[PDB]
DNA sequence: CGCGCGCCGCAGACTGTCTT
DNA sequence: AAGACAGTCTGCGGCGCGA
């Protein structure tokens, strides 16, 4: 149950040793280790492949982390220190901080706002074909209250402009595609679930959750909007907001699918770790091959041979230039044991352990150990690239 | 107007039948029969009266009316068939034409290109390549005058649409300057619906008044085989009765031709290029494949010539032919949502299988770690597996590099990869490399071979059916040595090299517990290692995916033809819900009009009675049949068609009243409240649940008897043999021991000094049983159906020996009566739609349910027509017996559903997807008594 | 001048209301980039990651937060964007209504949350923990690509620049050699995708914090602009972050423990993107971006044939290209079809390597027309060979 | 109506092959 | 020549469906 210690030993989590679940969920943790950054990169790449590049009419957009003009108080529980919290009662030597809240900037809380700002130009990009998408992965800042803090969350947001008639159909479509995407890569897909919800204005949507050991936590939310925010953004004229559903021009309904990757990456780490009657204890993070930060671990057999580094470096270059991430395990020395090395690589979610021995100079069969099975095999230096590529691709397929 | 009850509610303002048979005065027998026990005096609250001006009847009598309607409908097609009968067809062409399109062959075989055959009658056959399925090719037809051939996509080598718009052949005329009839054309064929599916104009939403005759349907009506009869016929290539095989045959064209024509046997290509051959080999074998198809057409023509007189003399009523012609034009409209449904069902199947498989892979991978101790008395389940490894595997400081490009590492890698030759010295360089020598042998068995086209990592072959999977996760009675490959204190589960027992049904050796062990899972006596959820979850997933596993090839391979904008009617395009980017098309279900004995229509995909269920995947197949914009599905199901048809023919056999028989009384009147219903009365005699009585009775009508009843009672309640014997008392509804037996036609059972048999003139029970009529008509003269008499097949005729198929024949009586009811409904509906110009002639029919694709503006009118049909048809039934009247309760459909999709009710088909209404769908409106406010004439409210 | 209009019209840059001048682009105060600009930046960042992180063996990713909590931020010392209440972006209170404080004692120097102006400090904060990963081998390094916020000069605009930063910990004796090595590698990487490498340049500069430094410039039409800076910082920052306990912060080099010297390599990916856009531009208006850097590789169209079946085969080719990692602009699905010359000019201005036209002849024999951006030559090619040809072309362009 | 018939799947003779 | 490895046939068991 306490796999956070494994996250500490192998740097998938941030620098600080004390990492409560509340900090991880809120986004107040110091950050993620290099393995955590790589896992986030893989997760974001999979999201981009599933949602953006394969899907037609969905385009990237970048929204600035900040807003530079006058904006209403927004989502500030504390009214700065100028209107609600003033020193003493008045304590005024000389103004509302010399600008009140007029010139104050704002840190983005969601990626929807920038997509709505880019709606008109990105509708010009397409030939006003109304089914349209704007996707973006970025960091969003939220206030966190403790009994003032800033929580940073990596969110992938898709803003889908749709004809009003097809809005519910596209809601079901994306609820079906996002849910199955989360189900895929999961060792226990049942832990991912969905729930239909209604907004305070009656605007229905969906919410996806992952069942962490303590309970269900929200990882994604789909919301359908009746061109409310779109019209509020552009109250001047409706003609410039019109897109072509068919031969007719209509103002789109906005479907915002907002998922988080940090709590999404938290959900996959918990899924990988696993719990009765086994009497067989082996701490391993059985991450999906597509999300595992490091695929293969390279080593050297004895070290007196000293001709293993050359071939190991060549294999390193061959694998890296072919898109396989490799752990340079042939530099570390004074290990004195192969069991602890295997345990380490298991806890790092290393799919394969490749070991080059003094028996590789002749009959160049390297030793291969698997994460899933602790079984040793012999495989030629040739076609190892092809075997690993096939493994990753077939894991992608199924 | 008036109530008009003759002891029970009957319809008034009849406007049909009359007062020819006023009063029976023989009610002395019916009152006494209803008086035994209770069952006689119930309240029977009245029903509201219905006043309606029925359309005029031409025949001045109900039977004459229906005969006139059927004759007027089927006259052009009957005379087209007769033109086919008197056909002096010239010989086959010497060389078939390679030209594209349709080619006609005149005297001495000259080839002339023609747009279409331009023939009133045709015998038609289409052979499809099937390398690119759904596309027709190599078609061949004959008319009374000449031969015709049809070619497409073999002259040109080009990429094709794959949507099959103009792939179907063109066979219907343009209605302009037609020969003589008014484009009334009949197309004859063996499995003619398959050939109909490849006709260009058959997919238009508007009717084309081209009808299709199936030689298979007429064969099954004339001389067909039941299931047991078919099995015995195949076995012989019915104890002490083997003369029905000379007059019967299987549905194959060769055997049918042998039976009816009996010429030289038909020769089929052993290459079968159309079934498994590629498009290329079909292209080179054009003449031979063209010669075989034409020979099949000739065989079908000769069979049709030998069949039509026999069918007409065995089914004299024109209603039968009209109904078959109407069943031959079934039509299922579909839209772009069909492709979405196929994709979503396949995807759900794939992810459910992937989830189960991945759980299996995880268990296998975790089990592989026990190789350290080799599982010697370590794992109680994996102690018997094989854990073998093949004999031999594969048989300082800180430095900085300057700007110097070096290839030493790459050269070393290339040299290392050059050492594949040394694998020959290790005997590994062979074409097949060693497969997973390190892993245990069972794990290799579960893992796909390397370099496979469909290779996947891990033990991907695991599918929960293998004997290893329970050894992974299935802790059953007393551990689980699952398989013994052969046949103490208190041992709940015994595997001690003896007693092949795991609490299975009867005493079966094997039991993979993929089904019917769920109650053992919930009981707790059958648990999985990982927990109490894994085993039940696997069984649940199996339940969801079983139907799709069985039916995905059939469902996904359905011929769908998508109409373009031009082909759609003007009403569809101008509808507000018209989708310019959407796809609209149709599926012709490919039904056999008379598929089985009883002439019941057969289609495994569509006509199967299976509505959408919450759990099973892909079960919304019917719900995807969605009307186009501006159209709707107006349809209804017959309320207890089989049970009512059984209730009638028993009351008429007893007296002139409908409710005279106790079974007929409870069928006509009586609801779940009180014991007035059949199920409650059955459960009253012997204490059982109403569901148990329902399951008993449905089956009690069709055979059953003491053995089935006692075995099912044992299965349900596990009663002692004494109560099984006492079930003879419960079988008193069937009048057990009526008719050595103590009861017969003579009152005195005891007799002696009898030279010959006596008191054996007639047989029948006398205790709340309708089986007397069914048994009497089962063993009767040539005509065997009371309503529009159509004879049973010559296979089941009781001529000479009995053949011991009594159950099949008594079932045939009711089921063929139901088919006659369906034909009556179809002819009445066709007449009503044609007379009053109700748009949307098309129809679908699944068992008792019948639906029509109707323009929405006419939808309510169609519903009224449907209700009127349900009157006349039922009245027609009552007319063909001595009733001469109908109850008000059964006079009309309980509800006529007007919907946009095909579902049993409006509130169904939840199924796997969360929001079936989330997809574009709107609730229908079963009408009932409301639709009567309108009138069938076009001038409506 | 015209290049900015081309980039805005072709959706390389965002709306033109705010970025008429080039100064807004050089700073981060421009209103973002268009989808094509975002894709070009993503390609540039991926290439930087491959050249600096993946291929290099001692370099690891590092996660640095955008905001620096600094409940202990120094009082008015390096105080940039020090509001960070999540709803305020005041930069510096040079003039202040000092009643209680600049704004308030709790809201000034206590709830500072200074927004990050550089990625170096985040990497330094992770130095000790990431030292364990490399087994206390001190010549390792850390890398990150992230957005950094800077002042822009009545009101103070906030400029966002996506910067790629490598913090290389090295032994002090080899610090200058590693500095020269990284200078050479960075310069070669910047010149790898350049049509005119002479525009990209390097200069040597001195500083009090670091004796040795290097600055990379790109020669824009107006003048040279800095695109990357290399600084041989001492151990001052590491000692300041961890004061007094040298024993924890020193790694091992040849069994000798030494406090690492820090090298900061910081490149501006937005200014690099603008530099490569200006390099691409040069009568025919075409953006000859490098094949590895170009956002969209091939443009797929339909013409002169049945709309439906040509659409289906184009969809199939589109899916096939996407499955193999080739990004394609779905030029089909567009019904106006103004002209072929206008289409080619448009796709040239969008820096599309190849224009693929599918016609009825493609249905007959499978031949599609393929027009090249560089050679402006048209060639007939089979459908099946297109994916392999594109993969080979990109690979050949990658490796000169 | 006592229950078989198709498809679907698992597992074991056995044969023919292709390396050795 | 033989043994490892492929394709066959040929048994036993479910699963929806009909009888």
């Amino acid at each position: 149950a306490l796999l956070e210690i494994c996250q500490r030993r192998h740097f998938l989590s941030g620098s600080k040793q004390q990492l409560s679940r509340d900090s991880l969920l809120s986004g107040c943790h110091p950050g993620f280790g290099p393995l955590g950054v790589e896992l986030r990169k893989n997760l974001a790449a999979e999201w981009w492949t599933s949602v953006v590049v394969f899907r037609e009419q969905v385009f990237p957009v970048d929204a600035l982390h900040h807003k530079p003009g006058p904006l209403l108080p927004g989502d500030s529980a504390f009214r700065l220190v100028s209107a609600e919290t003033l020193r003493e009662i008045l304590q005024d030597k000389e103004a509302f901080l010399e600008n009140v809240l007029k010139t104050s900037g704002k840190l983005r809380e969601n990626l929807l706002h920038g997509a709505l700002e880019h709606y008109v130009n990105c509708l010009d990009l397409v030939n006003k074909r109304l089914p349209y998408g704007l996707a973006q992965i970025g960091v969003c800042f939220h206030p966190v209250f403790d009994t003032k803090s800033i929580g940073e969350k990596t969110e992938a947001s898709l803003v889908w402009f749709t004809p009003p008639r097809t809005s519910n159909q596209w809601l079901d479509f994306w609820l079906r595609h996002r849910l199955q995407w989360w189900r895929k890569f999961a060792m226990s897909p049942s832990n991912f679930s969905s729930s239909d919800c209604q907004d305070e204005e009656g605007r229905k949507g969906n919410k996806l959750y992952y069942n962490f050991p303590w309970g269900k936590e929200l990882i994604e939310t789909l919301w359908n909007l009746g061109d409310h925010e779109l019209l509020h953004m552009y109250p001047g004229n409706v003609s410039k907001l019109h897109g072509r559903d068919g031969r007719k021009n209509v103002v789109p309904c906005v479907l915002s699918v907002n998922g988080d990757l940090d709590r999404g990456m938290l959900a996959y780490l918990y899924d990988s770790f696993q719990t009765r009657k086994k009497n067989l204890h082996r701490k391993v993070l059985k991450l999906h091959p597509c999300l595992a930060p490091i695929k293969v671990a390279l080593d050297v057999g004895r070290g007196p041979t000293l001709e293993l580094r050359q071939v190991c470096q060549g294999l390193f270059n061959e694998l890296l230039e072919n898109g396989i991430s490799v752990w340079p395990g042939y530099l570390e020395t004074m290990q004195s044991s192969l069991e602890q090395l295997y345990s380490k690589y298991d806890e790092m979610s290393i799919l394969f352990t490749v070991l080059v021995t003094e028996t590789t100079l002749e009959n160049g069969l390297i030793h291969l150990r698997s994460r899933d099975t602790t079984m040793k095999e012999m495989m030629h230096i040739s076609k190892l690239k092809d075997f690993l590529i096939k493994y990753i691709s077939s894991a992608k397929n199924v | 107007l008036d109530i008009q009850m003759l002891s029970r509610g009957l319809h008034e303002q009849i406007f049909g039948q009359g007062g020819e048979m006023p009063g029976e005065a023989a009610v002395r027998r019916s009152v006494e029969h209803l008086q035994k026990h209770g069952l006689w005096g119930q309240p029977a609250v009245p029903l509201p009266d219905v006043e309606l001006r029925l359309p005029p009847l031409y025949g001045d009598n109900l039977d004459q009316h229906f005969r006139l309607l059927a004759q007027k409908q089927s006259l052009p097609y009957l005379e087209a068939a007769n033109l086919l009968l008197q056909a002096q067809l010239p010989p086959k062409p010497p060389a078939w034409a390679w030209a594209e399109g349709w080619t006609r062959y005149g005297p001495e075989g000259e080839a002339v290109p023609v747009a279409i055959p331009e023939e009133r009658a045709l015998v038609f056959d289409v052979e499809v390549c099937l390398a690119e399925g759904t596309c027709p090719t190599l078609a061949v037809a004959i008319s009374p005058s000449a031969w015709y051939s049809w070619c497409s996509q073999r002259l040109v080598e080009e990429r094709y649409s794959w949507t099959s718009q103009l792939s179907p052949a063109d066979l219907i005329p343009l209605e302009v300057p037609t020969g003589a009839d008014w484009q009334e054309q009949l197309v004859v064929g063996h499995n003619v619906s398959f050939d109909r599916a490849h006709i260009r104009e058959q997919y238009l939403i508007q009717g084309s008044r081209m009808r299709f005759l199936d030689t298979m349907s007429m064969h099954m009506a004339i001389s067909g085989l039941s299931s047991f009869q078919r099995s015995l016929w195949i076995a012989a290539k019915a104890i002490s009765s083997w003369d029905w095989l000379d007059i019967s045959s299987v549905n194959s064209l060769a055997e049918v031709h042998r039976l009816y024509v009996g010429g030289p046997p038909l020769e089929k290509e052993p290459r079968e290029l159309f079934v498994k051959g590629t498009m290329k080999d079909i292209r080179e074998n054009f003449q031979d494949l063209m010669q075989y198809c034409a020979q099949d057409v000739w065989a079908t023509h000769e069979v049709f010539q030998q069949q039509l007189p026999l069918f007409l003399e065995r089914c004299p009523h024109p209603v039968t032919l009209a109904g078959m012609l109407e069943m031959g034009v079934s039509y299922l409209p579909v839209n772009q949502n069909w492709e979405r449904y196929l994709a979503e069902a396949q995807g759900t199947y794939e992810e459910l299988q992937r989830e189960m498989k991945k759980s299996l892979m995880d268990l296998a991978n975790d089990a592989c770690q026990l190789l350290s101790g080799e599982r010697y008395k370590e794992d109680p389940w994996l102690w018997d597996l094989e854990w073998d490894l093949q004999e031999f595997k594969q048989k300082d400081q800180e430095d900085l590099g300057p700007c110097s490009e070096e290839e030493e590492f790459q050269q070393d890698v290339m040299a290392r990869a050059c050492l594949q030759k040394l694998k020959g010295t290790t005997e590994l360089l062979p074409k097949r490399p060693q497969h997973l020598p390190g892993h245990p042998g069972w794990y290799r068995k579960l893992c796909p071979r390397l370099d496979d086209p469909a290779w996947t990592p891990g033990p991907s072959l695991l599918s929960l059916q293998m004997r290893v999977t329970p050894k992974l996760m299935a802790l059953t009675w007393d551990g689980f040595p699952l398989h013994y490959s052969e046949r103490d204190v208190d041992i709940p589960g015994c595997w001690f090299f003896k007693l092949p027992h795991k609490d299975g049904n009867s005493c079966n050796v094997g039991s993979p517990f993929a089904k019917d062990f769920l109650p053992k899972m919930e009981d707790g006596t059958l648990q999985a290692g990982p927990g109490g959820a894994s085993g039940p979850r696997a069984l649940e997933i199996n339940k969801m995916i079983s139907f799709w596993r069985n039916a995905h090839k059939r469902i996904s391979s359905q011929m769908v033809v998508w109409l373009p904008r031009s082909a759609l009617p003007r009403a569809v395009i101008r509808h507000p819900d018209y989708d310019e980017e959407g796809l609209y098309g149709a599926i012709l279900p490919q039904v056999v009009t008379a598929g089985t004995i009883t002439r019941r229509a057969v289609e495994p995909t569509w006509l199967t009675a299976s509505n959408a269920r919450p759990d099973r995947v892909g079960s919304e197949l019917k719900a995807m049949v969605q009307a186009p914009p501006g159209y709707t599905l107006v349809g209804a199901d017959v309320d207890s068609q089989e049970l009512w048809i059984a209730a009638v023919l028993g009351d008429a056999h007893f007296a002139g009243m409908h409710g005279c028989t106790a079974f007929g009384w409870m069928t006509l009147q009586g609801r779940k409240s009180r014991g007035t219903d059949l199920h409650s009365k059955t459960a009253t005699t012997v204490g059982i649940s109403r569901e148990h009585a329902k399951i008993f009775n449905y089956g009690r009508i069709y055979g059953a008897g003491q053995p089935f009843a006692e075995r099912l009672l044992m299965q349900f309640n596990h009663r002692l043999t004494q109560q099984e014997a006492a079930e003879k008392a419960q079988q008193m509804y069937a009048a057990t021991k009526g008719l050595k037996v103590q009861r017969e036609t003579a009152r005195k059972s005891q007799w002696k000094k009898w030279e010959v048999v006596a008191e054996r003139a007639w047989k029948g029970g006398t205790e709340s049983e309708m089986f007397n009529k069914l048994e009497s008509i089962a063993t009767s003269d040539i005509p065997r159906t009371p309503v529009l008499g159509c004879c049973i097949s010559r296979a089941l005729e009781p001529s000479a020996v009995q053949e011991e198929f009594m159950t099949s024949r008594v079932n045939w009586v009711v089921q063929s009566s139901a088919v006659d009811y369906l034909h009556l409904m179809l002819v009445a509906m066709k007449w009503l739609f044609e007379e009053f110009a109700i748009d949307g002639r098309f129809c679908i029919s699944i068992h008792d349910e019948v639906r029509y694709l109707v323009r929405e503006e006419d939808r309510y009118r169609a519903a009224l027509a449907l209700q009127i049909t349900n009157l006349l048809t039922r009245c027609m039934f009552a007319y063909k017996l001595g009733l001469n009247d109908l109850p008000q309760s059964v006079a009309f459909f309980s509800a006529v559903d007007i919907d946009r999709c095909l579902r049993k009710e409006v509130t169904m088909d939840c199924k796997t997807p969360s929001n079936p209404t989330g997809m574009e769908r709107r609730y229908g409106i079963p009408q009932g008594e409301a639709l009567d406010i309108y009138q069938i004439i076009e001038l409506t409210k």
